[PDB]
């Protein structure tokens, strides 16, 4: 469906005027919803963990990739709604959030790149999908060319992504030179015992992981996330993380790797410690993303990581979307718009939000306490599954470090709630304006999922036991 | 393996220790891709295998589109500032 | 336990630390003959940390004839002493010593490894309830343990006796 | 040109309630003494006396009690002990 | 029912505008319901009785009768019933003690208070490690919000302490719970004494569990958060925290630790005795040089919890019974003292510095009588439950280790010192010049304090009245070969 | 006790000392948008290669080097 959407959309966006952008985006939003609901029944193919190799052994289809695919569609639906609908109908918000003409096509193509990364069974397909996603994401960074910071960001991103892509291509070709093969499926226990592939496979893993910004190469990505338009940051900080991490989890090429162990430790420490002194909202959220990417990196050191990883990535996607949407909503109550790409920038600008919108702060509290991992919110069960996995496999020191990093990051998670439940002198008296029904309903759905997902935990594990065993 | 490796490493060091210009940066990217491809093609020949050359062709095409997009990004960056002081 | 060769291992550590400090100095220069002038003493940081940690670790391991986390605790204490001497204040020196020693003692307790010892881990170990009369291994569980094992591990007294009281105090 | 919506009307946050007569006559000296005592941790420094109290109570006293408690574990049994019998088990 | 009751709640809210009458009524109904349950509770059996399961896969939204149990387990025995009765006794008084001094966002405040109470009450019903942990952490967001919004001047730092210290301990508790889960693949409390882990594994799990216990009880040397969180909490937060949340720790020892890690507990007991003797002596001494009323009352609780711990790890029936009785008596007395210092004096004068207060007997003789009674109760006068708890706990501790228990007998003196030093200055002397005359204690305040006083006196004159619920428990956990 | 231990040492190994430590460490990790980042990526690659060479030699020798690296970055 995705290819058909891309083709049609190119035709229409060519033949439509600049005023039709939001209507087009609503059209695609509904189309993706329709695909998600009508084609969901293809799950049935994956009963008993049945795996399918497709396209001449280039693509691999199993329950895991089907789930990642559905999750990516859900994320795309939510993200496209933010562009397809106005928060408010005033002039200010027409200036604040207007979709570019080609933005939707870039979004769909980057989604296609991500899905091809997930399904990749062969290194040529992996490299082509990586380059497709990398190019589309460069352009998404750069499409808002009136922003000085966005253009500077796109250029830095181009160069860092190019270097990491060259590292990846080098790793692929060294694997070819040693094994005369482009598939990991050719690998076996005998082959891993016989030959020392550790260097090559770790170089490939590192080349992929530095593209989502794990320490000690974080800062360039945090700067890019800071300097992009806020509705762009909601996307570019999420989809590449999902695709790359899912590919690495599915491939399992760094089991018990000492280098990945040390880098995951370092990423946890830097993500937790470095986010403490932050005063800008989006830099705080980017360091949050770094710490959570560390939590997921830990899962690359062990076999049978499917359940913990899927649960964690789903709850993280929901929490991330929700926190960005809350920051977006809280824009209507700020008294100073900093600029047209990033209306709110400093955490202190939320001060006293509870007096303007009590339930917005309720939602904020719920999402923050999910991030900290307070039961019975989803975040707690995500961390619980991760701890179960790593302790089952004897990563004791890493478990201690994970404890410590969650503690430390709770400080700058609660910074947001702290300033949000403080008091502001000028308190909204009244307003005729209504927030858009659709986005408020979506934000509410995310909040209710985070709050009451745990009631379905046992049902989920029962389903999982029949589709992934 | 020798010419490609040295082009890769020298272009990488040119990229990293660039403190002269951004064009040097573009060029180091392109030449790195060159060296990768030369290593690949020598291996293809030594194995009498077509997969190496197929991936070489794909690299060629992707380096083309990457150059196109990168130069477009540079132009859009220039449009706002009028000058590249590197 | 057969000894570490403290002298040799410490010498190799001196070499590694010197090289690492050199690399850090070169980087520091590039990011900011002046490289060592404007080094900030990082070469000394690396060299001293290396020599202190390795020398103290091997020394303690040889003296106690054991290999466990306590040796890492001592070595971390020495390393922290070196790093906290740079503050030139007694409270900070003591704090570096004790806290680095504690952190490295925790590290050595967990296995002195960042990745896992796969063969000893639970996933690769005999688990679940044991069979008929087998000896208990670390990850296994029973319904009843042998009383002699209790008396030997826990020790006699405080309600731990070889024979249940009522049986022992039965009359005939 | 970027300004919040004119549609918003903002008034004061008043907390309401009945202003009671002020039944305490605050003494500035007492308040400053109280503030100094309350936030003493912000100004604590390690000196000879402070370090001495730290090393006594956090180190020496726990060590003493630990030696006592591990040396005397299971040592005594008193229930119904009679004349001539040892109240000690070891 | 639920639909109709929700309709009733909505209509009452729309018409009256303040939920607090509805919440008071509700909590009273809950108390009556628990009493009905006690009526129908069989005491001649050591088995959990009112069992139910939630979030089972066959019935996620209802109760499960399936042959596979993958949800969360709930049920009660005598030990849980005692603390549940304490909880349902305390909740309505917690609502009532702030009946007039909250004049803003009052509905939210009462909602947070009642939610915290319900969370603790449900926590006592939990029958497996995971649900216990879930409800054990669920309070921290509510406490954080409550303290941050409705607290005194230094409430921001208080809220951050109460969240961070408890999370810090709870995550090590989570490590231990994860190890148990993956090693046993079971989590329940019903049959967890049947699994005999290797001694080394027991010794390792015990560490995480006991670190959680150190932060939550608290014990020396990680007790420094409690005096803050108490002093800047509003009255309901302080009463709940002192009267229930600390007893959650003691219940945690008895339920989670002793049945599973018996041999490791035997190995570690002298370390526990070191830590408890430390907390008693050192916190009791540190109480002498405090200048805030609520801080002093907070420091008292730590010492009483130290005596409770000394009782509960004594490996004797008397020690355990003493720990339970002391927990209950403390839950009666400490909320009353917090009521005094943070609801009567603080609501009349809005200050907590000790220097301002003096000679309150002249204008407020009734308040002075209440202070005298509550203070002699807190320091352990016989015919008060506090004395029975401290005496039995000290007996158990002296049996377990004669030297350590004998030294711990100094707690009687130390408690008398700090408490009577406070009440001496508060009650007598010439009426303070800094403050003016205000009303004496009112009917509501007197009602709450009378409830607490009669409860502690009743269990102090005849502590046996609790035995029918606890005679199984006093044997369920002691480890004698 | 009440001052030097309770509001002294226990707060050092508590809120206040941790606050100072985190302030310093965070300041250091935050303390030419391109050239610098490129130098970073080279330094990471070469440092990783040399560190793994050392690890192959002897893992105990690399622990002080990692400690020193973290000291550079955070302190
Ligand atoms: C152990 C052996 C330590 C021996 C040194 C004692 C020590 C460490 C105590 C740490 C305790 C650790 C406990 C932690 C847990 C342990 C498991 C405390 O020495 C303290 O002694 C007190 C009492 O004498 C002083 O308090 C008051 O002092 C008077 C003011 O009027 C009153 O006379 C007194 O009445 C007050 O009370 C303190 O000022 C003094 O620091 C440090 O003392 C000495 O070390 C040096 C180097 O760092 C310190 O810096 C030096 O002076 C600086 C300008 O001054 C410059 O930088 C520089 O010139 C130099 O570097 C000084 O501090 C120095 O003095
Ligand atoms: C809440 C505070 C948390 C802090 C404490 C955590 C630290 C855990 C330490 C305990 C523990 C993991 C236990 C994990 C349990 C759950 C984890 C708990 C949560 C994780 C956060 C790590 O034990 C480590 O101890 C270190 C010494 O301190 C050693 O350091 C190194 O020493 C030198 C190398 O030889 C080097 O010189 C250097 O590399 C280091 O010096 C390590 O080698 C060692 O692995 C023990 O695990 C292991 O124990 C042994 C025998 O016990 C088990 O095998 C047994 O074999 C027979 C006898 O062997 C028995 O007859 C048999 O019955 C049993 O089969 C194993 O199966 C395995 O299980
Ligand atoms: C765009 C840029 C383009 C530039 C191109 C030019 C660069 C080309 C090469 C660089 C490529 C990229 C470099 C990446 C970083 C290299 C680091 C790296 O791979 O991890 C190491 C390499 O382990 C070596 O044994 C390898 C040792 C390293 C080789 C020795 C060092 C030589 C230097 C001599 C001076 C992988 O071990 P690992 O983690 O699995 O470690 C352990 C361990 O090895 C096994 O025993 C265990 O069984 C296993 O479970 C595992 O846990
Ligand atoms: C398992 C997890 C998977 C999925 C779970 C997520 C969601 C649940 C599934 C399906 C959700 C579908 C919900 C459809 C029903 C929801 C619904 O009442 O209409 C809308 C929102 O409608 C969506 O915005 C529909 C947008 C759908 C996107 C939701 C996805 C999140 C809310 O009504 P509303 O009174 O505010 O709408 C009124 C009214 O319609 C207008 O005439 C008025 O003029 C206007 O003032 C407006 O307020
Ligand atoms: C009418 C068609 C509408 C279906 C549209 C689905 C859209 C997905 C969008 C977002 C993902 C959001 C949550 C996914 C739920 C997992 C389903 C599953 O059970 O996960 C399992 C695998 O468990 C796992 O690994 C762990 C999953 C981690 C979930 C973390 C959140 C838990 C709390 C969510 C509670 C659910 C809300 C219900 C409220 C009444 C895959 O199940 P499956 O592959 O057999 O496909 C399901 C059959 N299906 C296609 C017809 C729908
Ligand atoms: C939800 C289901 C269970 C709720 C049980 C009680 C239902 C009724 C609650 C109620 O009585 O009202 C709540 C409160 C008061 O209503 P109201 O008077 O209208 O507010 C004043 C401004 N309008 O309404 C409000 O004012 C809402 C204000 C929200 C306050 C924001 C911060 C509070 C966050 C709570 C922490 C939750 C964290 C979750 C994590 C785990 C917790 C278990
Ligand atoms: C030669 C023979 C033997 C050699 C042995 C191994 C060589 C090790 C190399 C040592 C690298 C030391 C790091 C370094 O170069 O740091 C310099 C630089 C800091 O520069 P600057 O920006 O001034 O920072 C000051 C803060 N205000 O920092 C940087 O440039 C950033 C750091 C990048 C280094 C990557 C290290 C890999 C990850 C290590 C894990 C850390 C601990 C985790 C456990
Ligand atoms: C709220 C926040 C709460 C935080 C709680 C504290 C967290 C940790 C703080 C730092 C503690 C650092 C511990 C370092 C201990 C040093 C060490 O090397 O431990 C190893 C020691 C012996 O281990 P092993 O090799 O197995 O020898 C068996 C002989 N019977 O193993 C041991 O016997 C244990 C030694 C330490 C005992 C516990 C210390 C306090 C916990
Ligand atoms: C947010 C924190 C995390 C949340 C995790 C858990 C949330 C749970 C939500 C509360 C729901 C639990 C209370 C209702 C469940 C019990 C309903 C019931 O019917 O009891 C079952 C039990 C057996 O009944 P049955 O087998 O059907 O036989 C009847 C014979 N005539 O019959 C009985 O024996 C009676 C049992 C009495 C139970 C008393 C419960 C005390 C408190 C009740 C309300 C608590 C609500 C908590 C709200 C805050 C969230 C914790
Ligand atoms: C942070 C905040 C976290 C909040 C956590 C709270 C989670 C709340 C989940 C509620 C599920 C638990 C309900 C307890 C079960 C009580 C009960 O039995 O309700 C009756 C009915 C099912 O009853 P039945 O299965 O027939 O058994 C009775 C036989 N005598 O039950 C029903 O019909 C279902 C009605 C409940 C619907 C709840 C929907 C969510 C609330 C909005």
């Amino acid at each position: 469906m995705l290819i058909l959407a891309i083709i049609s959309l190119i035709t229409f966006v060519s033949m439509s005027k600049l005023s039709d952008n939001r209507a087009i985006i609503r059209l695609i939003n509904i189309y993706l919803i329709l695909v998600l609901v009508l084609d969901s029944f293809l799950y049935l193919l994956f009963l008993n963990n049945q795996t399918y190799t497709v396209m001449g052994e280039l693509l691999i289809f199993n329950s895991f990739t089907f789930y990642i695919d559905m999750l990516i569609y859900f994320i795309m639906i939510v993200i496209s709604s933010l562009y397809g609908y106005n928060l408010y109908n005033n002039n200010l918000y027409k200036t604040l959030f207007e979709p570019k003409k080609e933005l939707i096509i870039l979004f769909l193509i980057n989604i296609l790149g991500a899905l091809l990364i997930v399904h990749s069974n062969d290194f040529i397909t992996l490299f082509v999908a990586i380059e497709l996603q990398s190019y589309s994401i460069y352009l998404i960074t750069a499409i808002y060319n009136s922003s000085y910071k966005a253009s500077k960001a796109s250029m830095l991103y181009f160069f860092m992504g190019g270097i990491l892509s060259i590292l990846i291509a080098y790793s692929i070709n060294t694997y070819y030179s040693v094994l005369n093969s482009y598939t990991l499926h050719s690998l076996d226990s005998l082959i891993i015992n016989t030959l020392d592939l550790n260097l090559i496979l770790i170089a490939l893993s590192l080349g992929l992981l530095f593209k989502i910004g794990i320490a000690p190469l974080h800062k360039w990505l945090i700067s890019i996330y800071e300097n992009t338009p806020i509705l762009i940051t909601i996307y570019i900080s999420l989809i590449p993380k999902i695709s790359i991490l899912s590919y690495l989890v599915l491939s399992n090429i760094s089991i018990n790797s000492l280098v990945i162990s040390i880098l995951a430790i370092l990423t946890l420490l830097v993500g937790s410690v470095g986010g403490l002194l932050q005063i800008k909202i989006k830099r705080l959220l980017a360091f949050s993303g770094l710490t959570n990417a560390g939590y997921m990196m830990l899962l690359l050191l062990l076999n049978n990581n499917e359940f913990s990883y899927l649960y964690y990535i789903t709850q993280y996607s929901i929490s991330h979307l929700a926190i960005f949407m809350i920051i977006i909503f809280s824009i209507y109550y700020i008294n100073y718009i900093n600029n047209q790409y990033n209306p709110i920038i400093y955490v202190n600008q939320l001060k006293g939000l509870i007096h303007d919108n009590a339930y917005l702060v309720l939602s904020m509290a719920i999402v923050v306490f999910s991030f900290i991992g307070i039961p019975p919110l989803l975040g707690f069960f995500g961390k619980l599954n991760i701890l179960m996995s790593i302790l089952n496999n004897g990563y004791y020191f890493i478990s201690i470090v994970l404890i410590v990093a969650s503690l430390i990051s709770a400080l700058y998670y609660l910074y947001l709630l702290n300033v949000s439940i403080q008091d502001k002198n000028n308190i909204l008296i009244n307003s005729n304006e209504t927030v858009s029904s659709v986005l408020s309903y979506i934000l509410s759905s995310l909040i209710i999922l985070i709050t009451f997902g745990f009631i379905y935990n046992s049902l989920i594990i029962d389903i999982f036991n029949v589709y992934f065993n | 393996m020798f010419i490609g490796t040295i082009i890769l490493v020298l272009s990488f060091l040119g990229f990293v220790f660039n403190r002269r210009n951004i064009i040097l940066a573009f060029i180091c990217l392109e030449t790195m891709l060159l060296g990768i491809n030369l290593i690949l093609l020598r291996n293809s020949v030594l194995f009498d295998d077509i997969s190496g050359s197929l991936f070489a062709i794909v690299i060629i095409i992707l380096a083309g589109v990457e150059s196109a997009i990168g130069l477009s990004l540079l132009v859009s960056y220039y449009r706002l500032r009028g000058v590249i002081n590197s | 336990f057969h000894p570490y060769n403290t002298l040799g291992l410490a010498t190799q550590s001196a070499m590694v630390g010197l090289g690492a400090g050199v690399v850090a100095a070169a980087a520091r220069n590039s990011l900011a003959l002046t490289t060592f002038s404007k080094s900030g003493g990082v070469v000394t940081i690396f060299t001293g940390a290396s020599i202190a940690y390795v020398f103290t670790y091997c020394s303690a391991a040889n003296l106690r004839e054991r290999k466990d986390g306590w040796n890492h605790m001592w070595a971390g204490a020495a390393t922290g002493a070196v790093l906290g001497a740079r503050t030139k204040l007694v409270p900070a020196f003591i704090g570096w010593t004790v806290l680095c020693g504690a952190a490295c003692g925790l590290f050595g307790w967990t296995g002195a490894r960042f990745n896992a010892d796969r063969k000893a881990s639970l996933e690769q170990s005999p688990k679940g309830f044991v069979q008929e009369d087998a000896h208990q291994t670390f990850w296994e569980v029973v319904h009843r343990r042998p009383l002699s094992l209790t008396v030997e591990q826990l020790g006699e007294g405080r309600g731990i006796n070889a024979v249940p009281i009522a049986t022992a105090t039965e009359a005939p | 040109e970027l300004k919040p919506s004119s549609a918003i009307q903002r008034g004061p946050l008043n907390k309401g309630g009945w202003d009671a007569p002020h039944a305490l006559h605050n003494d500035g000296a007492i308040d400053r003494y109280a503030h100094w005592r309350t936030f003493y941790q912000e100004r604590f420094k390690y000196t000879r006396a402070t370090g001495k109290s730290t090393l006594i109570f956090l180190v020496a006293f726990p060590a003493l009690i630990g030696y006592v408690a591990y040396q005397s574990e299971g040592l005594f049994e008193f229930a119904g002990k009679r004349r001539g019998e040892s109240v000690t088990t070891r | 029912i639920l639909l109709s009751s929700l309709y009733l709640f909505n209509r009452i809210l729309a018409w009256q505008g303040n939920v607090k009458h509805f919440y008071l009524f509700a909590s009273n109904l809950l108390l009556l319901f628990i009493v009905v349950l006690y009526i129908n509770f069989n005491t001649f059996s050591n088995s959990f009785q009112f069992n139910f399961e939630l979030f089972n896969s066959l019935n996620p939204f209802g109760l499960s009768n399936s042959d596979i149990s993958n949800g969360l387990l709930f049920g009660i025995d005598g030990l849980s019933l005692t603390f549940i009765l304490l909880t349902v006794l305390l909740i309505p008084l917690t609502l009532l003690g702030n009946w007039y001094n909250i004049n803003f966002n009052s509905n939210l405040y009462y909602t947070l208070v009642l939610a915290i109470g319900l969370v603790i009450l449900l926590n006592f019903w939990a029958l497996d490690y995971i649900s216990f942990y879930i409800l054990f952490e669920a309070t921290l967001p509510l406490l954080f919000i409550l303290i941050h919004i409705y607290g005194s001047s230094d409430s921001e730092r208080a809220s951050f302490y109460v969240l961070m210290f408890t999370l810090s301990g709870s995550l090590f508790m989570l490590l231990s719970i994860v190890v148990i889960s993956i090693v046993l693949n079971t989590t329940n409390f019903i049959n967890h004494n049947l699994f005999v882990l290797s001694l080394d594994l027991q010794t390792i799990i015990w560490l995480g569990l006991f670190i959680a216990i150190m932060v939550k009880t608290p014990l020396f040397p990680i007790h420094v958060w409690l005096p803050v969180v108490h002093s800047e909490s509003p009255l309901a937060g302080s009463m709940i925290l002192a009267g229930l949340i600390l007893k959650l720790a003691l219940y945690a020892i008895l339920r989670l630790l002793l049945p599973l890690l018996c041999e490791a507990q035997i190995l570690y007991t002298p370390m526990i005795y070191i830590i408890s003797l430390l907390t008693i002596i050192l916190t009791s001494l540190a109480t002498l040089r405090q200048i805030d009323l609520k801080v002093i009352i907070a420091y008292s609780s730590i010492s009483h919890m130290g005596i409770a711990i000394l009782g509960v790890c004594s490996n004797t029936s008397l020690g355990i019974y003493g720990s339970i009785v002391l927990g209950v008596a403390h839950g009666f007395v400490s909320p009353a003292l917090f009521l005094i210092v943070g609801g009567i004096l603080y609501d009349r004068y809005h200050i907590r510095i000790v220097n301002y207060y003096k000679g309150l007997t002249t204008y407020m003789p009734q308040l002075a009588t209440y202070i005298i009674i509550l203070s002699f109760a807190n320091i352990g006068t016989p015919l008060t439950g506090n004395f029975t708890g401290e005496f039995l706990s000290l007996q158990g501790g002296f049996i377990r280790n004669p030297i350590i228990g004998g030294i711990s007998c100094i707690s009687v003196l130390l408690a008398a010192i700090y408490q009577l030093k406070l009440t001496n200055k508060l009650t007598g002397g010439i009426s303070s010049i800094y403050m003016h005359r205000t009303n004496d204690v009112t009917i509501r305040e007197k009602f709450i304090m009378n409830i607490l006083i009669i409860s502690t006196l009743i269990i102090g004159i005849c502590p046996q009245i609790m035995y029918n619920l606890l005679y199984w428990t006093v044997n369920n956990y002691i480890y004698i070969i | 006790i009440a001052h030097h231990v309770d509001k002294g040492s226990l707060y050092r190994l508590g809120p206040v000392g941790i606050n100072r430590l985190l302030n310093k460490a965070s300041y250091n990790v935050i303390n030419s948008s391109l050239s610098m980042n490129s130098m970073l990526i080279l330094i990471t690659i070469v440092s990783l290669l040399l560190l793994v060479l050392v690890m192959n030699v002897n893992f105990i020798i690399v622990i002080p080097v990692l400690i020193s690296i973290l000291y550079i970055l955070f302190s």
